[PDB]
């Protein structure tokens, strides 16, 4: 009833946020990471798609490491 | 600069200046500017071309031999629906395997070309073609056609690419005549030649 | 020169240079000022031209089928008025070695072929004898003008080697396609009122000329 | 043209694309697993 | 940089004056722009005509108008929504259509789903060719300047040939198909057995047996015996008895002398051949006994500006519109039209509110041309001057109205309802105590109903049947048309729309003519059209431009059209609308009740506003599910609007700030700062959301009630 739904949402609410936190620190380096947020770039973006089914090990091995608080 | 163009008395794209075999400064949507869009349309045309030609000579081919009298071959639109040895999913599976090992590496042959000229099991092997789109070598090229002075390479290719242009048509031809008409695509050139005239509509 | 109803912005800029300028233009279509679009002095005297022509041919040939028919040349079958002869199947059909679509599919390809060259010659001069065309390219250079191309495939009799025997022959023929192109408008008027032939019409009319006019009608 | 790829890649054309494909999936599952309220695997 | 700049985009979107400041390519957008909004305009034409000819029941409608209900639009069963499938009749199941399409297919002689087709083809083609001419009149052939400006020639054409020829070619459509075939219907003959349109062209002894004059042919037209027309070309008056609406003789009739008169008026100006007016000699030459100088300088005035000329054109616009919903539920000029009750209710909300709108524009676009383009020393006009001279005095007046009206209107209605709950009922302004009788319009009533006979000697019966004096009218056992009885109830409302209309006259008037400047801020000019404030100074300067001005005549305007409607639905509902049994005895929805009740406010709340919405409230589980859900939804798009109307900007930005920290604080900040609305545009958020609430919720109550009773 409720718990298994639960963590199927959870999953994939995970995988679009790391999506769309992945995005952003990509473009932030260049010299107008704003033009980027109006224009998408998609050929970019394709390639970080697919890294988000392993969000959850990805963060948890960005939380130890320290990466993932400023 | 001076090559015949489709439509004499116009003025050919700028990003057609009739290097390319085939070329005839056709292109008024300017689906290719960029020279990345040029380079892949032109594999993309190249092996379009080559499938046309194989398949093309396998549709109409069996259907005059089997017309004239000397196989009973079914026609070519119902081939899908004959008693095979075993289910026609599993041969599309085998199918698709064996395409994907090829095509994957064709795929890795143009986007960084050399990176697949060597055999990956005997480094004896190799290939000897140079342009993208022509393996060459003893695999696809034995009669060593393949090489020789540059106007002989540009009109034989040249020529590949116009048959392939009339195979894909008549291959598209075929298609409509037969959900058009319902009958296979010989008995509609009979039928045409009986009374030109009359027989169309 | 003569003048037919001309007006002082008329002859402003319709100085003579046109073959048969009589200076008529009321509603001042052909002033050089907004010119635009197909609104421009140049192609409305081509399309005058190419028009007249076209009348002229067809005034001849929707009235011989019934000059002959009724001397007896040709078999009474094919000696139906413009309007039967297939143009509108509802007015009746003629059958042919091959249906009316076939037909118009084949004069559709021929005229494209033909009309297609010699838009390209309007648009830029000369262009139309550079690329190989089963080397009938040598004749179909153009002269500078559009609507007198001139060259051994359209002027083939030498006529008019002199410019004065030019300009009188042009005139000439101006004046011929606007006969002709009145002609055809009493052609389609007639037709759509009286319901007969035009030579029909004109028999009728020589018959009882007191009661075969527009007022009966 | 390039100039047609630039525009595709524009923020509302690909949001529309984006959201049209996936409502389009959304009625999918819903009319394969329709009146669905517990998970019964 | 920041999000202010994507709002911004859309805002400016079509403000070509601010784009560029050359007359020509502002023409020429301009001119682009109509041919893409005609466009549009055949793409829903098409799309109508084309769903009624596949998805809808129009020929069992046809075989049976009375009884079966209008349908033309069709659910698929996804999520179980398929429920909005009702069972109108006619072996169909679909959602029940309100915008009288049945009707006008009817009264043009349609009879078969083909010629639908063939209409949805063609204004498909039609929207492809305006498309295509749209691009090239921009991109290939632009006009020029002198073109645009040629304001006698665009008189001429758009008066003798749009106008002019276009009903002359309506009356022949009219004369040839619409009579024979409607007169087939109305005697019963089934449809699929009436013969083709063009058998009575082609077949003129079949025109001939209907109406003899047929075959005397086009000879007495010429002759001047008009009077062997008077067949098909009749002035009889009233409505048809078979079918309720006006004979479609009299509209024939009605359509020649309309094109005969615009023909005759679309030779007035002058062209290259010098015979008639020129409009700057007509405008100089008059000087009349006041005016002294005259108008001198409007040309100059109106041919150099586009939001002069928008402002006029959308105001004569509005009235028009607000014109046409009035004279076609008095007149239905389609058959069946008055007996069914459904759309009589939907086409006279719809051009009321459309009209409300476009007045709003036509205030709007004055006050820009008043704070753009006015210019006294190039474009001196002298009766615009002696206006803005003497302002002060004119909106005082017109305060001063406003309070009058507004105290003998409500206070009337509060002292009865005073009255009313202390037991005193012969003390309240009633029929049966005090009487304020509407002696004025009683008198046009018996007036109008006397006037044939005596003052129309060729009209066999009245215009309309509203005048008391006439006879009841019943078609399929319902009611179509009967006089409308005027007491004391129909003297307060009046009234309460006449201080309405003040009241927006007054905030839309004073915002124009406050637009350049005031007694509080000199240079309100130089600060623009649409600007928010001008700071706390002087005590406060809130809301001070003409957009804020229009913002707020909105809402009036709002207000205003609501009553209006209410006052139609209630009074129709009350003293028209009903059944006839078999001996006659009219039997109306609501009984009667609009007289009495409607003198209080708690008459209004109690048997108008809660007994009429019982209706919609239970519509969950039956094919008007979707006026119930409708009907809450719109409940909360109004209170949501409440948000932007009552709160500031710098509340929301300092909120963004701390969620901007809390992003920051994960590597998620975006390069784009957002940004809280601007001021002017959290006002326009607000307006929109209340209108559409309000406006949804309206429709939903009405589109419930009407459709089950
Ligand atoms: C009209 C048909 C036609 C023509 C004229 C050519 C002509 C050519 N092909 Mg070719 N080809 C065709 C159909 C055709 N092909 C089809 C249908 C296929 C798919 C089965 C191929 C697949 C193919 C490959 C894979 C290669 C060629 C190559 C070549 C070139 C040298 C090889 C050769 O012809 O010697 C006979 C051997 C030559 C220009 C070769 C090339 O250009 O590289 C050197 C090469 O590698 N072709
Ligand atoms: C190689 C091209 C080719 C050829 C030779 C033919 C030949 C033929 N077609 Mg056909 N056809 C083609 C392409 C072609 N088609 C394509 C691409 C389509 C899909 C649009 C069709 C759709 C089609 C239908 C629906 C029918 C035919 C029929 C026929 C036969 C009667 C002729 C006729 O009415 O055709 C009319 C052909 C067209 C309307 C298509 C236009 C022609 C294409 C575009 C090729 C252009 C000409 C080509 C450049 C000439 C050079 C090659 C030359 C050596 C032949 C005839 C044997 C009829 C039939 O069965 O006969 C009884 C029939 O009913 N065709
Ligand atoms: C409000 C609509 C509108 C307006 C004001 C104009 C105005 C103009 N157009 Mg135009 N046009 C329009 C719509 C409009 N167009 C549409 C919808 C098309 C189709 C794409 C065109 C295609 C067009 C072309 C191709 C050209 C113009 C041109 C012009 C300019 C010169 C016109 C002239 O001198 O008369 C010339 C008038 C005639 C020669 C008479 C033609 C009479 C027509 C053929 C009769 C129409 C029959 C009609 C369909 C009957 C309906 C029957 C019923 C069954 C529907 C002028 C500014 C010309 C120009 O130079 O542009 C600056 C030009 O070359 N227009
Ligand atoms: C000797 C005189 C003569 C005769 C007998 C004909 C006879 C005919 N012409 Mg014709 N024609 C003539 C001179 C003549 N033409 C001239 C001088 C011209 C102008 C150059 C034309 C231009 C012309 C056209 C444009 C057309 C005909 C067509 C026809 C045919 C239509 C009648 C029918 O049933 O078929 C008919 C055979 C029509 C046809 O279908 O031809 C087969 C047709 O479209 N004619
Ligand atoms: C502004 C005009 C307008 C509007 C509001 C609609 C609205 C509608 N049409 Mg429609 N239509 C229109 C013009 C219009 N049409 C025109 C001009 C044509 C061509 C003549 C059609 C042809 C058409 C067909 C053939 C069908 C509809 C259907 C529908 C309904 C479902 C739409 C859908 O699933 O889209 C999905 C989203 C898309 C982008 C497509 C919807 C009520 C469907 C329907 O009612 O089925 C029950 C249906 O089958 N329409
Ligand atoms: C622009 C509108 C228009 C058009 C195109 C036509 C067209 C036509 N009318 Mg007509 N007509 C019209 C308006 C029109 N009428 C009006 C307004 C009246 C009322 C005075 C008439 C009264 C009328 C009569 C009385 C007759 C026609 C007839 C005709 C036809 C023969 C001419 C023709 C189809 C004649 C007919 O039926 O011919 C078959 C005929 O006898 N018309
Ligand atoms: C013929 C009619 C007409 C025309 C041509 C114009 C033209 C113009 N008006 Mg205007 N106006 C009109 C009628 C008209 N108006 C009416 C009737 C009113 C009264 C309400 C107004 C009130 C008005 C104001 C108050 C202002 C203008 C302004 C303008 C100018 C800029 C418009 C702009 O940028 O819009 C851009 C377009 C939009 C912002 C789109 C609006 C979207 C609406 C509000 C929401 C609709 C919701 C919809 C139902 C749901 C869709 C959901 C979907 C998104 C998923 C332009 C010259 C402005 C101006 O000149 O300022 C200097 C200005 O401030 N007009
Ligand atoms: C992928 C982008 C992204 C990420 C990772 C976050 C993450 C967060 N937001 Mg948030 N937000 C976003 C976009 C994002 N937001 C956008 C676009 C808006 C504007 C609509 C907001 C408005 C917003 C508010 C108002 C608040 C947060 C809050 C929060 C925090 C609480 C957790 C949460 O889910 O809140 C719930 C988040 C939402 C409900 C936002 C809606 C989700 C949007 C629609 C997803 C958009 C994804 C976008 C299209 C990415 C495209 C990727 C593509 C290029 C590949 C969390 C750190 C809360 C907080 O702790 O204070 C800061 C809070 O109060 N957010
Ligand atoms: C006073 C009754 C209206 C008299 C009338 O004709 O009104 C209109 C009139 C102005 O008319 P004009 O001089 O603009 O035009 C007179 C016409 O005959 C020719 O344009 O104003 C006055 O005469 C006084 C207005 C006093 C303020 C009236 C407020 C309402
Ligand atoms: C691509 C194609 C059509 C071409 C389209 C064109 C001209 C587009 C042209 C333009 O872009 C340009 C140039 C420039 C632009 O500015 C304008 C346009 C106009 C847009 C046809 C065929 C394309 C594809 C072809 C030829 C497909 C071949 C199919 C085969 C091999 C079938 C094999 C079998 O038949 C056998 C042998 C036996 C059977 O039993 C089984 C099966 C499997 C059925
Ligand atoms: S900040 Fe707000 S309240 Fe203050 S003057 Fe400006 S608009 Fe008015």
């Amino acid at each position: 009833e409720f718990i298994t739904p639960g963590i199927l949402f959870l999953y994939i609410a995970g995988w679009i946020g790391w999506v769309g936190r992945s995005y952003l620190i990509a473009i932030s380096g260049e010299k107008k990471p704003a033009m980027k947020e109006i224009i998408i770039d998609v050929p970019l973006a394709s390639r970080i798609i697919f890294r988000g089914f392993i969000w959850p090990v990805a963060a948890y091995r960005e939380f130890l490491n320290g990466d993932l608080i400023a | 600069p001076d090559r015949p163009i489709w439509f004499p008395g116009s003025t050919p794209p700028e990003w057609l200046d009739g290097s390319l075999p085939g070329d005839f400064g056709f292109d008024p949507l300017g689906l290719s500017s960029d020279p990345d869009s040029l380079k892949w349309n032109v594999q993309a045309e190249i092996v379009h071309c080559r499938w046309a030609m194989l398949g093309a000579a396998g549709i109409f081919i069996p259907e005059f031999l089997t017309k004239i009298g000397i196989l009973n071959t079914p026609s070519w639109y119902t081939a899908g629906e004959q008693e095979y040895f075993t289910d026609k999913t599993t041969l599309f599976v085998v199918e698709l395997i064996l395409i994907g090992w090829a095509e994957g590496r064709r795929w890795a042959d143009i986007i960084k070309p050399g990176s697949v000229n060597t055999d990956p099991v005997f480094p004896n092997n190799k290939l000897t073609g140079t342009d993208v789109g022509y393996p060459g070598g003893l695999w696809f090229d034995p009669l060593g056609w393949g090489s020789g002075s540059p106007a002989k390479l540009k009109e034989l290719r040249t020529k590949e690419i116009k048959n392939g242009r009339l195979a894909m048509l008549a291959v598209m031809g075929a298609w409509f005549q037969h959900i058009y008409t319902g009958t296979g695509p010989i008995d509609n050139l009979f039928a045409h030649l009986a009374d030109p005239g009359h027989a169309t509509i | 020169r003569p003048l037919w109803f001309a007006s002082s912005q008329s002859l402003s800029y319709l100085d003579g240079s046109l073959p048969g300028d009589y200076g008529f233009d009321p509603l001042g279509l052909s002033d050089p000022e907004g010119t635009g679009g197909f609104i421009e002095p140049r192609w409305l005297a081509y399309g005058e031209i190419i028009n007249g022509r076209f009348a002229m041919l067809g005034a001849a040939g929707a009235i011989a089928p019934e000059i002959l028919g009724k001397a007896g040349l040709i078999p009474a079958e094919t000696a139906l008025p413009w309007f039967q002869t297939g143009v509108i199947p509802p007015a009746g059909t003629y059958t042919y070695w091959a249906d009316n679509y076939t037909l118009f599919v084949l004069e559709m390809a021929l005229m494209g072929f033909a009309e297609h060259r010699r838009l390209q010659d309007w648009y830029n001069p000369g262009s139309m004898g550079k690329q190989y065309f089963l080397g009938l390219e040598k004749g179909l250079a153009g002269s500078g003008n559009p609507a007198y191309p001139g060259g051994p495939f359209f002027n083939p009799l030498g006529f008019g080697k002199d410019e004065k025997s030019l300009k009188e022959l042009k005139l000439k023929e101006v004046k011929n396609g606007r006969l002709a192109m009145l002609a055809i408008l009493g052609y389609f008027i007639q037709g759509l009122v009286t319901g007969v032939g035009p030579y029909q019409n004109l028999l009728d009319h020589l018959a009882d000329p007191v009661n075969n006019n527009v007022l009966t009608s | 043209m390039r100039d047609l790829k630039t525009y595709l890649s524009v923020a509302p054309v690909l949001s529309t694309l984006w959201f049209g494909s996936l409502a389009g999936l959304l009625i999918e599952i819903n009319r394969l697993f329709p009146d669905a309220l517990t998970f019964p695997f | 940089d920041t999000t202010t700049w994507i709002w911004n985009l859309h805002a400016d979107a079509h403000d070509f004056d601010s784009h560029t400041s050359d007359l020509e390519e502002i023409s020429r957008k301009v001119f682009s722009a109509h041919f893409g909004q005609l466009s549009i305009i055949f793409l829903w034409l098409s799309g109508m005509y084309f769903h009624g000819a596949r998805f809808s029941n129009y020929e069992a409608w046809l075989s049976d108008p009375t009884h079966i209900g209008p349908s033309a639009q069709v659910v698929w069963p996804i999520v179980g929504q398929e429920i909005l499938n009702g069972d109108v009749g006619g072996g169909f199941r679909g959602i029940q259509i309100t915008s009288g399409f049945f009707q006008i297919w009817r009264a043009s002689g349609i009879t078969s789903e083909l010629q639908l087709y063939c209409t949805a083809i063609g204004a498909l083609v039609f929207a492809a060719l305006m498309l295509f001419a749209g691009w090239f009149h921009y991109h290939k052939a632009a006009p020029k300047l002198a073109w645009f400006q040629d304001v006698e020639s665009m008189l001429n054409h758009h008066l003798a040939g749009l106008l002019g020829l276009g009903s002359l070619s309506w009356a022949g459509h009219q004369v040839h198909v619409s009579l024979p075939i409607n007169q087939f219907l109305n005697a019963g003959v089934d449809p699929k057995e009436i013969p083709l349109p063009h058998e009575f062209i082609l077949n003129r002894d079949l025109l001939a047996q209907l109406y003899p004059s047929f075959a005397e042919g086009a000879t007495p037209f010429f002759t001047l015996n008009w009077s062997k027309y008077s067949e098909f070309l009749t002035f009889r008056g009233g409505l048809d008895p078979v079918t309720g609406g006006l004979w479609l003789t009299d509209i024939a009739h009605h359509h020649l002398a309309i094109a005969i008169l615009f023909l005759i008026a679309g030779h007035m100006y002058r062209t290259n051949w010098g015979i008639g007016h020129g409009i700057k000699d007509i405008l100089e030459a008059h000087k009349g006994p006041f005016t002294g100088q005259g108008h001198k300088g409007l040309y100059e005035i109106l041919t150099t500006s586009w939001h002069a000329q928008l402002s006029l054109n959308l105001a004569m616009l509005g009235s028009l519109t607000i014109i046409v919903a009035h004279h076609m539920y008095s007149m239905p000029p389609y058959p069946y039209l008055a007996t069914d009750y459904a759309t009589q209710l939907s086409l006279f909300t719809h051009h009321m509110w459309i009209g409300g709108f476009l007045i709003v524009g036509a205030a709007a676009h004055a006050a820009i041309f008043m704070v753009r383009d006015y210019d006294p020393t190039n474009r001196y006009n002298d009766l615009l001057d002696r206006v803005l001279r003497h302002r002060d005095a004119i909106i005082s007046h017109l305060n001063w109205v406003c309070i009058f009206l507004g105290f003998h209107s409500f206070g009337l209605y509060i002292h009865n309802d005073t009255m009313s709950a202390l037991g005193r009922p012969q003390d309240m302004f009633s029929d049966t105590a005090i009487q304020l009788q509407p002696v004025f319009a009683q008198w046009i009533q018996n007036t109008h109903a006397l006037a044939p006979g005596v003052t129309a000697p060729g009209e066999t019966a009245s215009t309309s049947l509203t005048w008391g004096g006439g006879e009841l009218v019943a078609v399929g056992g319902k009611v179509a048309l009967l006089p409308i009885p005027l007491g004391t109830a129909d003297f307060l409302v009046h009234h309460i729309h006449a201080f309405t209309i003040h009241v927006t006259v007054l905030i839309l008037l004073k915002g124009v003519l406050f637009a350049r400047s005031s007694r509080l801020i000199p240079d309100k000019a130089n600060l623009g059209f649409r600007f928010p404030c001008d700071g706390p100074g002087r005590g406060g300067t809130c809301q001070v431009s003409a957009w804020d001005h229009v913002f707020l005549g909105l809402f009036w305007m709002y207000n205003a059209i609501s009553v209006v409607i209410f006052h139609f639905s209630w009074k129709m509902q009350s003293d028209v609308w009903g059944s006839i049994s078999d001996q006659g005895v009219v039997t109306h929805i609501t009984g009667g009740n609009f007289a009495q009740s409607s003198i209080t406010i708690n008459g209004w709340l109690r048997d108008f506003l809660w007994a009429q919405a019982s209706q919609v409230i239970q519509s969950y589980g039956s094919s008007l599910s979707a006026y119930g859900l409708f009907f809450l939804g719109a409940h909360f798009v109004w209170a949501f609007s409440l948000m932007f109307l009552f709160s500031g900007r710098g509340y929301w930005q300092e909120l963004i700030e701390s969620i901007v920290w809390a992003h920051n604080k994960l590597k998620v900040a975006p390069a784009t700062q957002p940004r809280a609305l601007s001021i002017i545009q959290g006002r326009a958020v607000g307006v929109t959301h209340y209108l559409l609430g309000g406006i949804a919720t309206t429709w939903a109550f009405f589109l419930a009630r009407i459709i089950a009773v």
